[PDB]
């Protein structure tokens, strides 16, 4: 099962 | 042109795509230089000169 939590401080 | 030590290699146990600006293209057996790793997504950068996040899910410590 890939693509875990959301992570935090992104790029956009 | 390798002035330091910062992360450490890690191969691709799958595939993934690149679907926005943070995240990034990458394919099973390929190795990659991380740069963070302290959470779910790590900062990681392909041979062809491209940072970004990947699910750490498939990365795998690579013995080199």
């Amino acid at each position: 099962p890939p693509v875990p939590n959301p992570d935090y401080e992104p790029i956009r | 042109g390798s002035m330091g030590t910062a992360g450490k290699w890690v191969l691709c146990n799958y595939d993934f795509q690149a679907r926005n600006s943070s995240e990034l293209s990458v394919k099973q057996r390929d190795v990659l230089e991380v740069l963070d790793d302290s959470r779910k997504w790590w900062k990681v950068r392909d041979p062809a000169g491209q940072e970004g996040y990947v699910p750490y899910n498939i990365l795998t410590p690579y013995p080199g």
